[PDB]
């Protein structure tokens, strides 16, 4: 239940994506899991909240991460490849601009595995997770929920 | 089908972090799907 990054693995085993836990709660994207429950150790953890279009799920609670890409500053992806130990790649986003607003986006290209990694401001918080995205080269809506 | 959750780190900024990537404006649409697409 630790605080920290976690990769989504099935079953030999894969891993199919990440996911961020704080203040007890799993986040990750929907299609990562499409809403099944996770075993963490000996423990379960059911879905709570979810939604297809934000491309989002929780589990134990409802989405705790709140932060905001400031429009200004770079960011960094806290990426976890399959395989590889988790590692920081500092970016400066570019925007999607739809006709509900701008969102911030990352022109990063890693496995698909590492859907669900977090990106972060330079305080550390959360501003969203990695994973929805478009192609031009693949470029990543920085996702985020609501508190 | 079992699917399971292991720890990876921290969530922490890292000073020494590589530095990579454009920043393109990119003008998309979302659907109820949850699929961006571009629009022109």
């Amino acid at each position: 239940t630790t605080d920290g990054v976690y990769r989504v693995m099935t079953r030999g085993s894969t891993q199919v994506g990440v996911g961020v836990m704080q203040e007890g709660v799993f986040h990750t994207m929907w299609h990562v899991t499409k809403g099944a429950a996770l075993r963490s150790g000996e423990g379960r953890l059911d879905p709570y909240w979810g939604d297809v279009k934000q491309d989002l799920v929780s589990y134990c609670g409802p989405w705790k991460l709140d932060a905001a890409w400031d429009g200004l500053s770079e960011v960094q992806l806290l990426a976890v490849p399959p395989g590889e130990r988790a590692k920081n790649i500092q970016t400066l986003p570019g925007i999607f601009k739809t006709k509900d607003g701008d969102i911030g986006a990352v022109a990063l290209d890693y496995p698909a595995g590492t859907s669900g990694s977090p990106i972060l401001d330079k305080s550390g918080r959360v501003i969203g997770l990695y994973g929805n995205g478009v192609v031009i080269s693949y470029v990543s809506a920085i996702t985020q929920g609501k508190r | 089908v079992d699917m399971y959750i292991e720890r990876a780190g921290d969530i922490t900024w890292e000073k020494d972090a590589e530095v990579t990537g454009n920043s393109p404006r990119l003008d998309v649409a979302l659907d109820e799907s949850g699929d961006f697409s571009l629009v022109e």
